[PDB]
């Protein structure tokens, strides 16, 4: 879950 | 009708590459309409519904480093990518 | 304890997994007007205005963002920036380009 994920 | 000539010059060394020149030659005449796009997978930038110029592929571009300048009196796009 | 900023983005990320992307959005802009230089609030907008479907803006976002990653710090983030410019520019096929009206060409555009 990461490229989807806000940061 | 417009009469639309096409040049192209490349750059080395500045902020930018390539500078396209875009100039109308028809003598009567019309004022020139333009709501250029750029087309990011075909790497080409359309000028309007007659003209399109396919960007040079060994270059880097970035569609807000497109630089387009109307020149009314020349009647001269000038494009700096 | 978080500091604004992290407390104003923290907010803004609670928003946007709740699905309330236009509030994020509006959580993105103070980032992005506290630290105009912090890639994190432009990746985070272009994010939330991607599920609102503002492709074009996105892509602008991500324009900007990707400004202030060149440096091997931020490669993480760029990627990030990189994919969200990738999706939106794959949604719209193509962008406007404004035309600059002028009677002269600004200093610096070689006419030669």
């Amino acid at each position: 879950s990461r490229m989807e994920e806000v940061d | 009708v417009p009469e639309y000539e096409v040049k192209m010059k490349r750059f080395k060394g500045a902020a930018y590459k390539l500078r396209i020149l875009i100039e109308n030659k028809a003598p009567n005449s019309k004022p020139d309409r333009f709501s250029p796009s750029y087309n990011f997978a075909e790497n080409i930038l359309y000028i309007n519904g007659k003209l399109s110029i396919p960007l040079p592929r060994d270059i880097v571009v970035n569609a807000a480093d497109i630089k387009i300048f109307h020149i009314r009196k020349e009647r001269t796009l000038y494009i700096y990518i | 304890l978080m500091s604004q900023f992290e407390k104003q983005k923290e907010q803004g990320n609670s928003l946007f997994k709740q699905g309330l992307y236009r509030e994020a959005v509006h959580c993105y802009d103070q980032l992005i007007t506290a630290q105009p230089q912090n890639p994190v609030g432009y990746s985070n907008k272009a994010m939330a205005l991607i599920k609102l479907g503002e492709y074009t803006q996105a892509i602008q976002m991500c324009q900007q963002g990707l400004r202030y990653t060149s440096t091997a710090e931020h490669v993480a983030i760029r990627s990030k920036l990189q994919y969200r410019l990738e999706l939106a520019q794959g949604a719209v096929g193509s962008v406007q380009i404004p035309v600059v009206e002028v009677d002269e060409l600004p200093e610096g555009y070689d006419r030669s």
